[PDB]
């Protein structure tokens, strides 16, 4: 039981300077949002993109960076990259329903945007209820790389 | 305090209040799965409860839990089980292989497969034409806020004439110690008498309840309204059934003792003579001579019987319930009434634990006076391995 | 499951002036008196009684003023105005029952008074439980409905 | 089921001066002993006996304030007044069984006591667990109706 | 289910001058010596046996106070009068059994003393585990009326 | 469910001073160690034995005192009156079980010492587990019994 | 289900004057100790073997002080009287399962010392694991008479 | 269920001087070393083996309960008396499993230590998930029975 | 359910000086580095090597104590004893699954480092879960075995 | 299952200055009255009629908003603003019925007021508990749908 919408927008440059920022956990599970980020990268290069990876910034005060705040300050270091896309997104879902079956549900979207800009070129949401002997890994797997693999790369 | 008012809300069944301290993560495991219990959500139940039976928790959370999980896994076994069992009519059997599966499919939903091939050796039967009986039996039960409810879709394929039937069964709870249960039957297996099982179906009406008396006293009664058919629609007489049981229990466990008294009586308005197409003579399978109607169904059955029961768990369940071994005695003594007969049983089983998780169990069961055996001694004979779907 | 006293006493007469003082509340349920106080006010009318209510007084402190106090102090009201029967009563169970059915317990005792002499010309007790499907305000009603039809009026 | 004593003494007379004390409460149940009286006095009403009612008067101290004390200010009351009899008792046992629809248990023992020397007239004890959809006032009501029924009046 | 224990002494006189004295809770049940007294006081009246009653004395804390001082007491009492013979005992269970029955379990110990001397002339134990629909007075009332009748009087 | 030590020692006199000192509660059940001393007084008793109870020592601070510190100032006690024999033992075990029948279980030793030497004549050690529907007093009156039973007293 | 250790020594006299120090509690069951100690003064006594007790030396705060020192207090004292030997040991399992039959479950160890020297002449463990009907008193009797009969004595 | 590792050493002297110093109890079973050194005692015994058991010291502080310090305070201890070998050890597991047939769990390792070298002679190690109607003490006995069966003594 | 990794490394040479040091504990299961320790020194003893054990020298506060910097210290004391190979590991998983079942599940990693250089010379780890009936020191036993087995020593 | 009022009032026109003040909130859900604002809003577009919404106040202490005061500043703000109509309401309930198949229970009450005097030109009461599979926040829409469908307009 999944879902997922059907970005309209044109197609993008596969062989350009790709950057990766961090996601937005919007779901209660801690640090979801990091495991969402490396499956990513994971499925990217199974694609062929090869992001540039984000700065570890060093932060002093972990809850004054709020995600939004540290995409923010990514998106600058993309800028100054002068990188042609950023690939980013956000976890919507990242848990087991539990009761008896423990199916593992996870929602992410994907959005790829111009660094100079700051303009949305690619948005997409997938959702997946997998089935009850599935893992959250390999749900949010199988749910990014359907995103990945909708993006109409050259 | 905030202990007391848990225990004041799981005692009172404010339901509430069970859904407010659940809700809000305040609750024991075993607390948790006390109310899980109490809400109606039975698998969610079972699933806290096994997911929480490790050494991370403390002393009698282990206790209440293991003890939870073993009575709900006795009410709603999740499993599967092979076995072959031989049942004696009375002159007449039916030997051959079993499959039973079961689970909870989802949170609410339990389901129930009993598949199982056979033949039917007996004097009075033309088993040529009966060939071997396929049967597939599937039960998908919803558990409900008072009770539950059930539907049944069995079938039995057969060379002679197939048979598909199906069963809705609604169990109501009025009260912890009040209990009732109305079913329709369409077109269902029999078990009256071995000429009934091999040949007839039976659309049934069907009202009882379980009171609980006092703690160690209980009451079940049974009204019915029964209709008998051959496979092929031919009509074999309709009838009313009313049974009436009271168990005593001694012993809750260790062993478990129990006695039992009950009665039993049938009454039933037969047809005139028995379809020709069931007689062996017009190309059927009933070779009994003669063919008298009383035979496939008894127009008047009555019995009461006295019991007592010592047990370690249930051996041939499809989950077992006791640590590494179950055994059964289970004694009957019946004086039939309508028959002038004195009817004595007993029924013998063992289990024992393998490779973990499972039980290999033989049962033996032994019946002096079958009801339609005609005098011929009837009884029952199995083994079975069971396996347990399960942390 | 029902049981109600029968009164050997002589008739009451309708037509005089009847009153009402709160009913003493022996059952743990918090303020049971004063609901049974209404629904004895709507029971009575039913029957033709129009009870004159004991008016209220300020809290201050309630905490000390038990409920017998405060019904002798009903009563020196009721003696001020010169009624000639005072309604009165107890409330010894109010609750639903420990169990899985839900199921209402209500006693309540009806006692009518004569405040001249205080003696008690009336007195009977009800009870009413095992109807598992009913409120506690509709066995208290039945159970009153029947306290008070019994109440040989002339 | 139920038990009730059977007392061997000779009947009292109902043509007399009764008076009413309150009950001790040896259960274990709050304000059993007032519930109690109340029913006890609709029963003896039912059987055409009008007992005085001891004043009642507020507890300074709950602790200091005993059963027994308040009682034997009640039996001085009755002492003051010359009545011939004064009906009392206990009450041993006022609760459900344990766990979910427990039917009603009551004990209570009735003593009828001579005001002047303090002896024991009358000694009745009666015990009743009920059915489990009757109530606590009810199963109340009955063992005091059985009691006080047996009490020989003439 | 009950056991009684069967005294081997000589029967004492019913017409002698009778005392009670308080029984000693050894039971964890609160107050449950003072309702095996106010049973046992109905009991012996029965058989025709008036014993007068301790009298009631100011205390402190009762919680402070031993039972068996309160016995001595009470027995000096005893000894201060001609009384023939005291009825004592105590009480060593009183509850509703644990378990899924729940039945009433009583144990009393009825012993008779010599006032002067204090010297036990009468010593019986019985015990009862009654039916799951008994109650606790009524298992006691049992209890007590078997110790009561196995004193024979002559 | 029950099992008995045999002792090989002499019998003993039955005309004797006999004496009773406390027993030791190793149990962990309160005060298990005075309900067996009274159930062994009757039990004693129907075998023809009446022995002289220790006196009632006066204590503030019963914490302070032990158990067998306490049998220490009853068997001078004894020492003083000159007796013959006296009766000694402890409670192992009182208690129902933890199951769903909670059955009585009962463990008891008694043992019959020379007051002025201290000599232990006789030793005997009981034990029962019983009926599902047993009490806890009658458990402990069954092992009493065969305890004191098997004296094979003279 | 049980086992016991077959000793392979030379038999012990009878015949002479045995001690029995208190023995040390490694079960995490309260004063299992004291109860084995009492048990196996019966036990002993079945097979004429009488041992002199240890006399108090009362301790101070329970909780402080170590079994094993006044075990060797113990030892001591038995070495100035001049005992010829010294029963003694520890207990390793005293207690109920909480699986799901609720058995007794007692593990012993006896050991027979030479006070003067401490030599160990005898030393023998049994475990036992009884019935859901059976006391786990009665399962340290057995096991307590399992090790005594197999002592060899002459 | 039981696994035991067999050795490939040079057999032990049986005529020879033993130690015994205390095991390490790295199961999490408080006090579970001195059980297996008690079950070890009496298990060595049934070989003809007698050891000598360390002395022990007092424990007046809380840096006195590490089982290693003790083991090697007791192994300078065998090196003073010139002990030929000193069996000591560990305990690995010592509990009641918790799954449905909770089956007693025990893993012991064995050792025999030279004393003045230290240096380790023999080492196995055993353990055993024994029958649910079994005890833990009794499967202990039966790990210990088979570490110290295997080992080679001439 | 077992796996095991096959090494593709040249063997070692079991007639060369061994050392023991311990292993570092990942598991939450506390002291099973311990545990695991001893059963690899006696599965070792049944492969014919006799590892010299590291000297337990005394630390500081237990609760912080890194395993690594242990491991490293016994490193630098087995680098200056000349030792050939030094036998370590770490410990992954030592747990009872939850459940039912009562399931072991052990997790164990077998190195062998040369001390000079410190290089890891061997390096294999096996699990081992789906065993209900065994115990967890059992399925430690085997998991070494197996790893040990498979170190084809030469 | 679900039950209406059906007002008696004039059809009220559908051309005209509406206004939409804040809905009560008298269940003890948070912020009901705001989800059934917004639902409400929605329901009366599709009828055509498009209320202006009323203006946001600055908030201090979020726990004492008294609703009422609020709504009436509201309707001040209408009256301000030259409104013909104003629609309001409030929120009886809202909330999933506890247990198994918990359907959801919505009870609201719709009221048309007219600022120029407050008086109230329309009221009506919806109450819904609807299916089991259905959403709280559908279940108020169906319900606000008839209540807005009954709501006569011309
Ligand atoms: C006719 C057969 C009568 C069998 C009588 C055996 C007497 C002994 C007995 O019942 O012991 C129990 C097991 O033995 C049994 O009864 C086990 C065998 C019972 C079935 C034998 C026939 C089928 C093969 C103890 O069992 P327990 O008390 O440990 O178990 C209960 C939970 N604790
Ligand atoms: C060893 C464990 C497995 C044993 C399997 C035995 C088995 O399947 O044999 C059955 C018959 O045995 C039997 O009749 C077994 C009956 C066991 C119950 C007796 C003890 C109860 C107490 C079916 O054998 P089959 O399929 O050849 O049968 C001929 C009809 N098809
Ligand atoms: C066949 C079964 C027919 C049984 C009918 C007779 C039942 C009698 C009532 C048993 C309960 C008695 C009871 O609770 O009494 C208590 C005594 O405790 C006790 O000591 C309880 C003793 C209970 C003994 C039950 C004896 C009858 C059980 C049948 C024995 C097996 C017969 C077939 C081989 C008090
Ligand atoms: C005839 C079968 C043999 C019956 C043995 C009864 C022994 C009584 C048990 C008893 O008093 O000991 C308790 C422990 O034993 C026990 O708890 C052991 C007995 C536990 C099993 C109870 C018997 C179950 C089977 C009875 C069926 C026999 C009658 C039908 C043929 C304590």
């Amino acid at each position: 039981c999944s879902s997922f919408t059907s970005e309209s927008a044109t197609p993008l440059a596969r062989g350009a300077q790709w950057g990766l920022v961090p996601l937005l956990n919007y779901s209660q599970a801690p640090q979801a949002g990091e495991r969402a980020e490396q499956i990513l990268l994971s499925v990217l290069a199974e694609e062929g993109v090869r992001p540039r990876l984000y700065p570890a910034q060093p932060q002093g005060d972990l809850q004054l960076v709020d995600d939004r705040e540290r995409q923010q300050r990514a998106l600058d270091w993309a800028r100054q990259q002068k990188l042609a896309y950023v690939v980013t997104g956000s976890v919507e879902e990242w848990q087991y329903k539990n009761g008896l079956d423990g199916e593992p549900a996870v929602g992410v979207s994907l959005q790829v945007l111009e660094p100079a800009s700051g303009r949305v070129l690619w948005s997409t949401s997938g959702a997946r209820a997998g089935w009850s002997r599935e893992s959250l890994a390999g749900a949010a797997q199988k749910v990014l790389r359907e995103l990945v693999g909708d993006l109409r790369l050259e | 305090g905030r202990n007391e008012e848990i225990q004041a809300a799981l005692r009172s069944q404010n339901r509430a209040a069970l859904q407010r301290l659940l809700e809000r993560g305040e609750l024991d495991p075993a607390q948790r799965v006390e109310a899980l219990v109490r809400l109606g959500h039975g698998g969610e139940a079972l699933g806290e409860a096994l997911g929480a039976l490790g050494d991370g928790h403390s002393r009698d959370n282990r206790e209440q839990l293991r003890r939870q999980a073993a009575e709900i896994l006795e009410r709603t076994p999740q499993g599967l089980q092979l076995g072959w069992n031989k049942r004696d009519f009375g002159g007449l059997d039916f030997k051959g292989p079993t499959l039973r599966a079961a689970r909870h499919l989802g949170d609410d939903w339990y389901a129930d497969l009993e598949l199982g091939s056979g033949r039917y050796h007996g004097d009075a039967l033309d088993s040529s034409l009966l060939g071997s009986e396929r049967n597939a039996r599937l039960t998908l039960r919803r558990e409900l806020a008072d009770g539950f409810a059930a539907a049944t879709l069995d079938g039995s394929w057969r060379d002679d004439e197939d048979r598909h039937g199906l069963g809705v069964l609604r169990n109501w709870r009025l009260s912890s110690r009040d209990e009732l249960e109305a079913g329709l039957d369409w077109h269902r297996e029999t078990d009256e008498t071995g000429l009934m099982r091999a040949l007839g179906m039976r659309d049934s009406l069907r009202l009882g309840g379980r009171h609980t008396l006092s703690g160690r006293d209980q009451l079940s009664w049974s009204l019915a309204h029964n209709r008998f058919s051959t496979r092929q629609g031919d009509d074999l007489g309709n009838g009313e059934a009313l049974s009436l049981e009271w168990a005593h229990t001694l012993f809750f466990d260790g062993p478990a003792w129990q006695l039992r008294g009950g009665i039993d009586y049938q009454r039933n308005r037969l047809e005139n003579r028995v379809p020709d197409d069931l007689l062996a003579a017009h190309g059927g399978a009933l070779a009994l001579d003669g063919a008298r109607s009383q035979d496939l169904l008894q127009d008047r059955y009555g019995q009461v019987y006295l019991g007592s029961t010592w047990r370690r768990g249930f051996p041939g369940a499809l989950n077992r319930s006791r640590p590494q071994y179950t055994w059964i005695v289970d004694t009957l003594a019946g004086w039939q009434w309508t028959e002038k007969e004195f009817n004595y049983g007993i029924d013998l089983g063992i289990g024992m634990e393998l490779l973990g998780d499972d039980e290999l169990a033989f049962t033996f069961g032994y019946q002096s006076a079958p009801q339609g055996g005609g005098g011929d001694a009837g009884g029952t004979l199995g083994v079975t391995y069971s396996t347990r779907f399960g942390r």
